[PDB]
């Protein structure tokens, strides 16, 4: 009726909106010669991901949490999860090494031109793209997701369609650990960091300017730091916290924070992209 | 400018042997090098050639298991191994700077050369000796078995007018340029497949042995030269 | 007294100006409209060359028309291939302030000048493959704006000392010294006889030497502005001054005073540069605004935008035959223009 | 002084611009417009050519 | 086709060294000396060390600068100026030695004045905009001997002396009189107040008080480029 309906006009103007807005972001960077800055590959590597995962995993979760079913067959499920995975983890670290070259960028102002050259952020990109693919691969092509719990696997995997992801202690823990917590560590300290620097600039420049006769730098962290935990933080607490319970939560809740996921997936070129000056007078040049 | 070269002589078949070559007076670092064969009773014959920066390293169509090649610019030597020779390569070994870039001369200078002894394009030489006096033409023709025309324009064809007792020289490059120290008493012209040399006025300096050679493909081949006798 | 010679002296001024504006009957406009229009084209751009770092200041083209050479801000030049797009030469200056460049009419020899205030002169082709310095000019109080070639032996200089002069390479110091002018002088163009030139300074006024004569022949009312850059029409009787009034001008040597005007209510930003094509037909410039606009050499109107540049253009310059037309910017980036 | 020597060298190089019977300007623009007319046939940019003796293709 | 790819091998030959002199370009900072003939610029110079301008070169913590001093054309820099403008910083050089007793030969009038209304003239330029100028106040030890040798006082041809005193905020390192605490600030304030009248906060000026002989300086540079740099850093990503 109405509800199901109502889904797939959300779920058809969400793909929508994060298709066009990658394929804008991409355009706009592929072919200008005054936008060849690292910082500006490591955007484009960024929306290339996020185009991925709109083009490639959104529509069929579209179908798997609509229909409550798995038409698509067994052999489909096998390369979604780990497709959606992969992407995950790479815009997770795009992001972590954006903040990581901010850092060197804003606290190291003399010594920045000669440590971050195309050599460094290339191995970055090479980096990001690597490591998440063979982890997701060996972790659920190779039976490592649920090996310890085999007929809890099945009773979990009892479910919409078939293809539900279910996670172990060890598993759940780990995964925790190495995609969400570092990087979230990295990015307080580096913007905890920058947010001191710019405060006490701002007041000696405040100070002597109002002698002689925190708004933009709160504003913008808290803006984008609100924008990042705001929705993959809530998804991570309860992936880990559902294995130590005893697996009592609503397939619903499971859906609504992957939704959420794929929202701050849309949101991400919106904040690093079309916030600055720079690339929208470039944009409105044409 | 100056090209010295050792090595070379007698030794036993299946032996290893050692060549050197080494430039003194001008900076060779920018140079391409050809190593280059001359058999006793035959023509000129390239044997290896080596890029400005190693990129680039050809050898030997007839024979190429055999022979290595290396350089070094702090040293500046361009030295060669042989391994397992035989009768065949018994020829005069030279070593030749060339620089390639547009309007270039290349082959400008060539060595004193070293003594060893123990299909493609190919050119032949209709005459073998053709004897006339000091004061008529002399008319010397080449003929090749493809159009050395490119599709830039350029007529690959080189003369040597190489003299009896010295080391050989460049005359006319790409069929249509003079050269630097040359006299201005030699011309040439061409169609693509017929070629000639012409020569006015005759002097003493003038005996020698003249050679044909294209850089359309790369074989590296040569004419088949003539000798004049006064 | 001085007062009265002074006095003699501006009467004598104002009725020469008198005799010259009596010496005009009729502008060319009015023939001008006897003329068929040209037509508007949007060539576009053919190659493009990206060698340099800093700014590029000056170019030359070759007498082959197919070779060229540049100057940039880093302190080094480079021979491009105009076919190819290959880097035939690379070669590093001793000061990297320079703002001149020249190339030699037989392609032997290069230029260099700027705020160092000595002229070098190199030697392309030598016994060895790389190049060296030949000769080192000095005497000069003044940073250099153009270094053209007179011949294979015969170098004139512009410089900021508000004198030029002819210099010779052999015996290394100047033949000839012209001198007149109040301000800095930055422009300097040649004849296809070799015979005359015409410079420009800061202090609007364009003053025609002949080489041989030794001292001024010509003298021309400017703009209202400096003379960033001239050119010299390839028949021989004219040329075009190029300033920071938005406004370009052109005057004829045998009538000795102005012919055209090219101005426009859009454009604000001063010339930098000045060329014309083989015929004679159309007139390039360029300006701050980030585009060669392309003029009209009869009617005084554009004909194209013809923009492609991120920064401002500094030079540009058309082959001995009209093949095609280089240009270089400020952001390091040559393109060849058909 | 150089001040007085330079208004003389002045002097003189004005009576000798007077001197130099500058032509009318109706020549000029003649001879200007008869040289365009008879030059603009071998020159590119004006005319363009087919792509085939171009030495820039592309 | 031989000939076309040893060309191409030349050009890739030519396109790495190239890449080298990027590579070496890009560390280095550019610094813009300006100052007048009475000044001890030389002397300037000559300290940091340890026929056209003249170049040198030194090197702090690991960074390389390029500084231009500038012995060069007529007193005209309307045209040669447009070349400076991706150098770093601008040190100008001040004398803080002329008294309204010695005003001038036969041009103006005491060179205090000639120095500021020069100061102004580059501060006001156009070409010169987001450049900041590091401010100098040299030659501070015969201030300090003239203000109390007599037989000169500035208050003569300066009638806003009387009406100044020294600020709260003043260091008082000389410990010898506040005189000279009083007039070296009168001095820097006076530059302060030509210098910040316009920018629009995209550069600044930072005064300081140099002699010299001294020994200093080079941390005082490099500690004005560092913020120099860091501000700009900050305002691009919207940080201040
Ligand atoms: N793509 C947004 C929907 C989504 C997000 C994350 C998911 O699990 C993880 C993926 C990557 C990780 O590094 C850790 C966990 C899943 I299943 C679905």
């Amino acid at each position: 009726n109405d509800v199901r309906a109502s889904l797939y006009s959300l779920m058809v103007l969400i793909i929508l909106t994060t298709l066009v807005g990658n394929l804008i972001v991409i355009v706009s960077i592929s072919h200008f010669k005054q936008l060849h800055t690292p910082t500006n590959w490591l955007i484009h590597s960024m929306a290339t991901v996020d185009f991925l995962l709109g083009c490639l995993v959104m529509p069929y979760s579209m179908v798997r949490s609509a229909e409550h079913c798995w038409y698509f067959g067994e052999v489909f499920c096998k390369i979604h999860t780990s497709t959606d995975i992969m992407l995950s983890s790479a815009s997770i670290f795009h992001l972590s090494f954006i903040s990581i070259d901010r850092y060197y960028a804003v606290c190291d102002p003399l010594r920045y031109k000669a440590k971050m050259n195309i050599l460094v952020i290339c191995v970055m990109i090479f980096i990001s793209w690597s490591v998440p693919a063979v982890f997701a691969f060996g972790m659920i092509f190779l039976e490592l997701n649920f090996k310890g719990a085999e007929e809890i696997y099945y009773k979990h995997v009892h479910c919409r369609g078939g293809c539900s992801v279910f996670f172990s202690k060890i598993s759940g823990v780990l995964t925790f650990m190495t995609s969400f917590y570092i990087p979230g560590s990295i990015m307080l300290c580096v913007y905890y960091r920058i947010y001191l620097i710019a405060k006490e600039q701002a007041r000696l420049i405040s100070d002597a300017n109002q002698k002689l006769q925190e708004r933009k730098a709160v504003k913008t962290l808290g803006i984008v730091m609100g924008v990042f935990l705001i929705c993959w933080c809530p998804f991570f607490i309860c992936t880990v916290m559902d294995p130590f319970l005893h697996y009592i939560i609503p397939p619903t809740l499971n859906d609504v924070l992957i939704w959420f996921g794929y929202l701050n997936s849309t949101f991400n070129p919106m904040v690093y992209a079309f916030f600055y000056p720079w690339f929208r007078k470039a944009l409105k040049m044409m | 400018v100056q090209l010295v070269e050792s090595g070379g002589g007698l030794v036993q078949p299946g032996g290893s042997r050692k060549l050197s070559c080494s430039a003194s007076g001008f900076a060779f670092s920018s140079f391409g090098m050809h190593w280059v064969r001359q058999a006793p009773e035959k023509g000129l014959e390239w044997v290896a050639y080596i890029s400005s920066g190693s990129g680039t390293i050809y050898y030997a169509d007839t024979v190429k298991g055999r022979f290595t090649i290396s350089r070094d610019d702090p040293k500046n030597t361009l030295f060669l191994q042989m391994t397992s020779l035989r009768s065949e390569d018994t020829a005069m070994y030279y070593c030749v700077r060339s620089i390639y870039y547009y309007g270039s001369s290349p082959f400008d200078f060539w060595g004193q050369g070293t003594t060893l002894t123990v299909s493609d394009i190919v050119m032949t030489q209709a005459t073998s000796s053709v004897p006339v006096t000091p004061g008529e033409s002399v008319s010397i023709s080449c003929r090749s078995s493809k159009s050395l025309l490119h599709s830039n324009g350029n007529t690959y064809l080189y003369w040597f007018l190489q003299r009896p007792g010295q080391s050989p020289q460049l005359l006319i490059y790409r069929m249509s340029n003079l050269a630097s120290g040359v006299p201005d008493r030699f011309s040439g012209s061409g169609s693509g497949t017929a070629f000639t040399l012409t020569i006015s006025r005759l002097e003493a300096e003038d005996v020698g042995v003249y050679y044909c050679m294209q850089h359309l493909e790369y074989p590296l081949t040569f004419g088949a030269g003539t000798k004049l006798e006064l | 007294e001085l007062d009265q010679l002074r006095q003699e002296a501006e009467q004598l001024k104002n009725q020469i100006r008198d005799a010259r504006k009596a010496c005009a009957d009729a502008t060319l406009s009015q023939i001008t409209n006897n003329i068929d229009p040209v037509g508007r084209i949007q060539m576009r751009t053919r190659r493009t060359l990206r060698g340099h770092l800093a700014k590029i200041y000056a170019m030359h083209w070759g007498t082959d028309s197919r070779l060229l050479v540049s100057a940039s801000q880093d302190g080094k030049l480079i021979i491009w291939d105009s076919y190819t797009t290959n880097k035939v030469h690379a070669i590093p200056l001793r000061s990297s302030w320079v703002m001149t460049c020249a190339y030699a009419p037989s392609g032997n020899y290069v230029a260099c000048g700027g705020l160092d205030n000595i002229c070098s002169i190199y030697n392309l082709k030598t016994r060895e493959g790389n190049v060296r310095v030949s000769r080192e000019l000095a005497g000069h109080t003044g940073y250099l704006s153009c270094c053209r070639f007179l011949d294979d032996n015969q170098i004139v200089t512009s410089s900021g000392d508000t004198t030029c002069a002819l210099w010779d390479i052999e015996t290394g110091q100047q033949t000839t010294t012209f001198t007149g002018h109040t301000g800095d002088v930055m422009s300097l163009s040649l004849a296809p006889d070799t015979r005359l030139f015409v410079s420009g300074a800061c202090d609007a006024s364009a003053k025609l030497w002949d080489v041989r004569e030794g001292m001024c022949r010509q003298t021309f009312t400017g703009h209202e502005s400096d003379i960033n850059a001239i050119c010299f029409f390839p028949n021989g009787n004219a040329f075009a001054t190029g300033s920071d009034d938005a406004t370009c001008r052109l005057f004829d040597l045998r009538a000795d005073q102005e012919l055209m005007t090219y101005s426009h209510d859009n454009i604000i930003c001063g010339i930098t540069s000045v060329s014309f094509s083989k015929s004679g037909r159309l007139l390039l410039a360029g300006y701050d605004d980030f585009n060669c606009n392309v003029w009209d050499a009869l009617k005084a109107d554009r004909a194209g935008v013809l923009a492609g540049h991120d920064n401002r253009v500094s030079c540009l310059g058309v082959t001995d035959d009209g093949m095609a037309v280089a240009t270089g910017s400020w952001d390091s980036f040559l393109k060849i223009w058909n | 002084t150089a001040s007085i020597a330079q208004a003389r060298k002045l002097v003189e190089q004005l009576k000798m611009e007077a001197n130099i019977d500058r032509i009318k300007v109706s020549k000029a623009a003649a001879d200007l417009m008869a040289y365009c007319e008879a030059h603009a046939k071998e020159d590119p940019l004006l005319t363009p050519v087919p792509a085939s003796e171009n030495p820039f293709r592309e | 086709r031989n000939e076309e790819k040893a060309q191409r091998e030349a050009n890739k030959k030519i396109e790495k060294q190239l890449q080298k002199d990027k590579q070496v370009y890009r560390a280095t900072h550019r610094l813009l000396l300006l100052g007048a003939g009475e000044s001890g610029k030389n002397t300037i110079v000559k300290q940091m060390r340890i026929s056209g301008i003249f170049e040198t070169k030194f090197q702090v913590d690991k960074v390389n600068f390029h500084m231009f001093d500038v012995g060069a054309q007529r007193d005209e820099r309307r045209k040669w100026i447009q070349c400076f403008n991706d150098v770093t910083a601008i040190i100008f050089v001040v004398a803080s030695s002329s008294y309204n007793m010695v005003i001038r030969e036969d041009n103006q009038t005491n060179r205090l004045q000639a120095a500021l209304k020069l100061f102004d003239s580059i501060w006001n330029n156009k070409w010169l905009r987001d450049t900041s100028v590091i401010l100098f106040l040299n030659k501070q030890d015969l201030l300090a001997e003239k203000v109390l040798a007599g037989k000169s006082k500035i208050e003569d041809y300066f009638p806003e002396f009387a009406r100044y005193t020294t600020p709260e905020d003043a260091t008082p390192e000389p410990g010898e009189d506040p005189r000279v605490t009083r007039a070296k600030y009168f001095i820097r304030d006076e530059f302060l107040r030509i210098s910040t009248a316009s920018g629009d906060g995209r550069h600044y000026c930072y005064p300081h008080f140099t002699c010299s002989v001294d020994t200093e300086n080079i941390r005082r540079v490099f500690n004005d480029c560092r913020d120099i740099i860091q501000r700009m850093h900050l305002r691009q990503y919207e940080l201040l």
